[PDB]
């Protein structure tokens, strides 16, 4: 299916966007 | 009565009015009950220290460069050498990162003008000491190994100590009053298409490329202590001067590299899963 | 502002900043942000009936969790990040009575000043940069670089004089008033509890002499210049 | 907005400021936010209108990184270049926007047939293009246009362009100008806050449009967010002044 | 109209009344009647003028109740979405309406052809679409719009459109605005003050038209009548904001 | 002005079998929608009518409970206005901790309501469609709702109405009483975006044929 | 204070009292116990901090627990009893926004009002007392009858007529501030959460008539008229 339409749970909050937590995203 | 009217005029009719313009006239239709009601700014407004023209966002400090500064590097040694040219950062390689809001706002313009700002910031402590200098060179260029070449022109000689941090206007001295953008007014290239000759043969324009460079060399040899690191970085900002200019809007030179994905139908793009 | 010779407790000249029945001290000068405007006059519409404010509780300092700073940590690099005020109510000092009062109102319009301590030894160096981007939710992975945040409202700290630093953040969001809490009951179409972002990003990293101190510690406070809250219910638990 | 003069602790002595460029060559000043935002951008080069269909959905946003091409992706209605225009440039900059936006719509015909416009405030969605509205498959009995929104007609033989201002009908203070990915399916509501309505354009037989962009007179942008991380390759595509 | 503040004989303390969000947004209103009266309603999309008949029939009436389509019932040459409108669901609460309608007409053609709409007054009849005046055969060597009733020329080639205001030229006081039933046989008079007149299209060649009306600036209603007994499924073809 | 006539929304009863606590009506005051999960058919009120023209509307809400009673029946009711959370069913404490205004019935059988608006935007968007061209009651399927006009945002404001002191009349007297709930929009009702009308009429609904030439003479 | 004659909605001469975002009307006259003052002076000795009001969640009316009055009761018998603020913040209306400042608080002076409602119908009759006890820990047992409440502090409520009741209760209290809340790490030596209590009593029984209800209803709702706070603490759960 389309990737961008849900985030991946490791790096995702319950509200599907990067979590504060993740800092690796950058 | 039905007297005749004889007032007459003659008229060039026009398909759209003010369409090249940002301002003057309009023949806009409000989509509205009231052709002549306007969105209200009585309570939600423009906050007053958010920029209003390019020229107030080119003022913005913004990190152009960096650079390390060891005990090791001898006298007259370049420490830092870069073409100062706002319309492009490589003219021989392609940029991926974060330009300045300077380079940024100037790449929507053809033409520039005005002094450039600099300020360099030693990220260092008290316990480190040396001195650079720091030069604006124009039309010719020094050679890399010659200090006194880079010492006879526009310079400032800064004793790093207790101040960390030093300002340099580059001043404008050019031929002309202003200066063409290096980057393209039109480039309609967007699949990465392998250039040839043809191609540059029939491009937009010619890039005058900037012979301006501004340099940086130690004057006396970085000399910190032993319980101190022996090397430093040193951060470069750049911005517009107070007297700072732009003309004749074009093609953006940079566009966004990171997370860019084009707008789909929402719901009936397969939202629903 | 200007020191002074050594005593018997050295150079005493420190500042400090006394907030309802909490006080922070500073040993060297602080930078900070500009005193900046909110969104006003769309409080009286919003809301039919009279918003409340508890000073006493929301206005006074409350530390959050410590940043720890490495050698290791390159240019660019996020040490923390904050989505306010939901990290203020349920991830961070948790135990807070600044927090008393969103368990109570479900709106508000809220104000932050948020002070940084850094504690970084006269043989280290570095540079760290702390910015706020305002309405963030589904926009914190672009426009989030350093350069973003030396444009946007933000302080610099220096890991070696250890200077303070105060960012300001004013109430700027697209609707006029922030949801304080998620329920059960309530709707989940609303994203609640994040009007902005704070980060806190390495600008150059940390460095130290021959045998030092390969990390050093900062530690943020947080305060509420001018919370007014909305919409009274009944009481819950954060999060 | 931060300045940054505010970090800059030196007081030092420097080289003069000079006088500025601004007035010398012409008196066509371009610095102005609201100026570069006041002129066109092209949205859509001949694009096809069916009269199957509903109409052709325009959603009233500015032009911005959200409709930016990227080679390799799937093939859109969308100009290739607006990313690159300075409008889009400057919008990336601020995540607020509040006012009207104008639409300049030119039908590529002469007929006598009338193409109707009509404007759907905030309704929570974001579309584009051809769409059959509730999947019908008829729509001349039950026209958009005709059933009770605010509605212009453009007729080609008289005039076959028009340029039709859209106003700020939300329920937001700020319509959101860009999100970070334009296709994740996160909370609905908020989903939809990127626009404040849509335009529908709807003809009588099958007929091509051309459509542009540009800010009102009645407009402010906000919510300062500074410049994002970028690429460029301008330079491979040209000569230099020593051959 | 009773407001009912006299049955509410309470006077114990309430919340705030606050403060108006008229004027916030824009200064567009949009809650006066005769505003929402006076902007345009389709009634014919794209129907046929044939020139074997006297004309196509238009009857001097605003959008009401009496121009809803019902699923089931027999075809008609009006649009469908005509009871839906709002100034429709205004009518529907006011029996009552004097002065002037204004009736905007675009003709689907180019040509150098002139069609002329002719204004019939108050006779008592009610009728639509095409019809042959007195059964005849033949209506060139004897046109309507050459009888002496007040007329004009629409000529496509320089304007396809035109707007044209019809007078309040009747008997009564006022015109009604609806029935119970539309299709009753009833006191024939009576049926009659349905409408102040007729407005007719009459071609040289056959060609397809399309037609809107509106209230005049000279237009006023009365006798309020409340809100009648209604029926909705816009739920049913919708997501929620939680899928 | 047509907002300021009062309507009769809803009715319901109240009977000394209810226990204190309990919800005797219970409410989602959207005046967009009456219902997200089913089909309205009956007479819509004033406010309601006006407000199904609009994609947008703002300001309080007032309500009047009549109590259809007499002098000999006696008791007690908290109305509540809950916003953004809701309360249980059975758990009253909930609903106390929001906007109330308990009224102790008597002599005095009519209680006003000012429902306060408090939301974290200046006007709310109608639940109901901009635009609907279904007319023939097409059966509905994903694919229709997928590419509807825009999303419901369905609002979770609620007003409840729950016993306080159990309602004990006299045994000469009726056990069980009606309460009417009326509702109309406050002094600062706001109303913007003109759409097409939610409701439409349901009842005598016939079109118009061309009189006399459509077989009226017998 | 005066009926008038009959109408739409019979005789509208109502009255009511609006505290903060809550309103309580009344169908018939009020009973109101004197305004009686509390002990001042040693606040701003006791705390050398400055104490905190938050009147716009404290001063609002709260209803609690119903009470149900039968014909089987005998005068004396107690319907209910609260023993305050301990039952208003841990047993009744726990949900209650009122409850929010006594999370974080740890000592208060507490005057409140609580205002009765009765719903009885025409052809019953009886009569209910309420009555406050200041400072009772370990003396609930004693003084404790219909004549100690006749004496004390009440007000009086007949069953028949529903006649509202307002009892005004200062601060009386033998030390400075009364503690808010019990805790783990706190002390078990003093009594938490207890300056006063409140009993509900029969003055004479509930009479019906022949096939008449057997029983009726009273409401009560509280509120703070003056709820000052002193001690800021970490938040805790209540009780």
């Amino acid at each position: 299916d389309n990737p961008h339409r849900f985030l991946p749970a490791n790096v995702s909050n319950r509200w599907n966007e990067y979590s504060s937590a993740y800092l690796p995203r950058v | 009565d039905k007297p005749k009217d004889v007032s007459s005029i003659t008229i060039i009719p026009k398909p759209r009015l003010g369409f090249p313009h940002g301002k003057g006239k309009s023949d806009a239709v409000a989509m509205r009950v009231n052709p002549v009601a306007l969105t209200s700014f009585q309570d939600v407004s423009a906050y007053p220290d958010e920029p209003r023209t390019t020229l107030d966002i080119a003022r913005i400090w913004g990190l152009r460069s960096t650079f390390n500064w060891g005990s090791g590097d001898e006298h007259g040694k370049e420490l830092f050498n870069t073409v100062l040219d706002p319309g492009l950062r490589f003219y021989d390689q392609d940029y991926e990162g974060q330009i300045t809001p300077m380079e940024y706002v100037t790449g929507l313009y053809n033409f520039w003008s005005g002094p450039i700002e600099l300020r360099f910031d030693f990220v260092s402590n008290a316990f480190h000491t040396g001195t650079v200098i720091i030069s604006a060179e124009y039309n010719r260029s020094s050679t890399n190994t010659d200090e006194c070449q880079s010492h006879s022109t526009y310079t400032k000689t800064f004793h790093l100590g207790e101040q960390k941090s030093v300002h340099f206007t580059v001043p404008y001295i050019y031929d002309t009053v202003v200066r063409r953008n290096t980057a393209s007014a039109y480039l309609p290239v967007t699949d990465y298409d392998k250039v040839d000759n043809v191609s540059r043969a029939q491009a937009m324009g010619i890039r005058a490329e900037s012979k301006m460079r501004v340099k940086v060399r130690v004057v006396n040899v970085l000399r910190p202590v032993a319980s101190t690191t022996s090397t430093i970085e040193v951060l470069v900002y750049m911005r517009g001067g107070k007297n700072y200019a732009l003309h004749g809007l074009k093609q953006s030179t940079y566009w966004p590299s990171n997370s860019v994905v084009p707008i789909d139908s929402f719901p009936p793009d397969g939202y629903d899963p | 502002e200007v020191p002074s010779k050594e005593s018997i407790q050295g150079d005493a000249t420190q500042q400090s900043s006394k907030e309802e029945n909490t006080i922070i001290t500073r040993d060297q000068q602080q930078t900070v942000s500009e005193n900046i405007p909110s969104t006003v006059g769309d409080l009286v519409i919003a809301s039919s009936e009279p918003t409340q404010q508890f000073r006493s509780l929301t206005n006074r300092w409350m530390p959050i969790n410590s940043i720890r700073v490495t050698v290791n940590g390159k240019r660019n690099d996020l040490l923390a990040q904050y989505y306010i005020p939901e990290d203020f109510l349920s991830t961070h000092a948790k135990c807070a009575p600044n927090t008393i009062p969103f368990e109570t109102y479900v709106y508000g319009k809220y104000e932050l000043e948020m002070k940084f301590v850094a504690n970084g030894n006269k043989f280290q160096c570095g540079k760290v940069i702390i910015s706020v981007k305002f309405d963030s939710y589904q926009a914190d992975n672009i426009n989030t670089g350093f350069q973003a945040a030396l444009s946007r409202p933000h302080i610099m700290l220096d890991l070696s004089t250890n200077n303070e630093g105060v960012l300001k953040i004013p109430f700027r969001y697209h609707r006029a008033f922030v949801r304080n809490q998620t329920h059960k009951t309530a709707t989940a179409g609303v994203r609640p509890g994040k009007f902005a972002s704070i980060y806190v990003q390495v600008l150059s990293p940390l460095q130290t002499g021959e045998g030092g101190a390969n990390d050093m510690f900062i530690r943020p406070f947080y305060r509420y210049t001018r919370a007014e809250f909305a919409g009274m219910s009944y009481k819950v638990p954060l999060t | 907005m931060d300045t940054g003069a505010k970090e800059d602790e030196d007081e030092t002595a420097n080289f003069s400021d000079g006088v500025t460029a601004m007035g010398f060559q012409s008196l066509d000043t371009q610095v102005s936010i609201k100026d570069i935002l006041r002129r066109p951008v092209l949205l859509f080069n001949h694009v096809e209108l069916d009269p199957d269909y509903t109409g052709f959905f325009i959603p009233i946003m500015p032009p911005s990184r959200m409709m930016q091409y990227k080679s390799g992706d799937k093939e859109t209605s969308f100009q290739r270049l607006i990313g690159r225009t300075p409008q889009a440039a400057i919008m990336n900059l601020f995540r607020f926007w509040r006012g009207s936006l104008r639409y300049t719509i030119i039908i590529h015909s002469t007929d006598g047939h009338p193409i109707y416009v009509t404007h759907v405030p905030h309704t929570g969605n974001r579309v584009y293009g051809l769409m059959k509205v509730n999947n019908l498959h008829e729509y001349t009995k039950v026209p958009i246009f005709g059933c009770g929104l605010t509605t212009e007609m453009i007729i080609p033989s008289v005039n076959p362009s028009i340029c039709v201002e859209v106003p700020f009908d939300t329920e937001n203070n700020w319509a959101v100008t860009f999100d970070e990915d334009a296709q994740r399916n996160y909370s609905w509501r908020d989903k939809g806050d990127t626009v404040t309505g849509h335009l529908v354009v709807t003809p009588v037989v099958s007929v091509y449009m051309s459509v542009w962009v540009e800010a009102g007179d009645d407009f402010e942008v906000s919510n300062f967010y500074g410049p994002p991380s970028v690429k460029t390759n301008d330079w491979n595509y040209a000569f230099s002044d020593e051959h």
